[PDB]
């Protein structure tokens, strides 16, 4: 198996290294592949250190011992992506991949989230379910804590989603949906998500009251 | 340790015919391409390259895209007296700036009978 770190980070303009281990220089050829989300990978490097003509000069590769390394020389915000190492193991006629390494660019200082709250639509309420949504927009870094409150702390009734680092401003945005019965929605009054983030001195609560 | 075998010391062929230059390897590790040359000097002439390049006179005897393949024999079509000489099958290993020559067959002397 090939192993690479889940993540690596770099300031724009600087040089980043990403290495896979678990190969063997004499019985492997290596390649590197760039992927944004669930889209087609793009080949950066093949045969250890060869670069297709369409690939920028800032990407290079090398290999030795049990190891293969992709180097990016002048990290740009658009290089935010997941980087896979792919080997051909000549001993076993196989093609192992690493788990991929996400390149996080630091570019950004801490940026507090703008927090917004959305109550369920009347439309949705006829259908017999209430969805409540908390939006955390354009913050950095990734780590955030969202807690839902009907004044009591609800758990296991919520699910979150995060964008990838934006290619231009290097921010993330996060959504949390609280899902309740309308029965449940109608018997309670105060809806609130509490957002804890490094860019916020103290937690930001945002709330509506059901009838208003 | 990997050996490159050229089983035929010499090959005689009529002009305009196909010449078969045979070569097998005992292992695919260490990794690296196989090439054919005419000559073993610094002026040696590249005949076939597994990595890259276009060689329209040259066909391979086996399917080199077979992961398993260890046969690197080639056929050179419509031979002429200008084709005669000693042909060498060469294994390179991977090397940093360039790949470096690792093992060679003992050569194959290709003779061409004119007309």
């Amino acid at each position: 198996e090939l192993t690479q770190p889940p993540s690596v980070s770099v300031s724009p303009g600087q040089t980043a290294r990403i290495t896979c281990s678990g190969g063997s220089y004499s019985s492997y050829y290596y390649a590197w592949y760039q992927q944004k989300p669930g889209q087609a990978p793009v080949t950066l490097i093949y045969s250890d250190d060869k670069r297709p003509s369409n690939i920028p000069e800032r990407f290079s590769g090398s290999s030795s011992g049990t190891t293969v390394t992709l180097t990016i020389t002048g990290v740009q915000a658009e290089d935010e992506a997941d980087y896979y190492c792919g080997g051909y193991d000549q001993s076993s006629y196989t093609n192992p991949f690493g788990g991929g390494t996400k390149l996080t660019v630091l570019g950004q200082p801490k940026a507090a989230p703008s927090v917004t709250l959305f109550p369920p639509s009347s439309e949705e309420l006829q259908a017999n379910k209430a969805t409540l949504v908390c939006l955390i927009s354009d913050f950095y870094p990734g780590a955030v804590t969202v807690a839902w409150k009907a004044d009591s702390s609800p758990v296991k009734a919520g699910v979150e989603t995060t964008t990838p680092s934006k290619q231009s401003n290097n921010k993330y945005a996060a959504s949390s949906y609280l899902s309740l019965t309308p029965e449940q929605w109608k018997s309670h009054r105060s809806y609130s998500c509490q957002v804890t983030h490094e860019g916020s001195t103290v937690e930001k609560t945002v709330a509506p009251t059901e009838c208003s | 340790e990997l050996q490159v075998i050229q089983p035929d010391k010499s090959v005689l062929v009529a002009a305009g015919e196909t010449a078969t230059l045979r070569c097998t390897a005992t292992s695919l590790i260490p990794v690296g391409p196989i090439q054919w040359f005419r000559g073993a000097g610094p002026g040696r002439e590249l005949i076939y390259n597994q990595k890259e390049g276009h060689f329209p006179r040259v066909t391979t005897v086996s399917d080199l895209t077979k992961r398993n393949n260890m046969d690197f024999s080639i056929r050179i079509g419509a031979i002429t007296p200008a084709d005669a000489g000693t042909y060498y099958c060469v294994k390179f290993r991977k090397g940093s700036p360039d790949d470096v020559e690792f093992k060679s067959g003992a050569g194959t002397e290709l003779s061409v009978r004119a007309k």
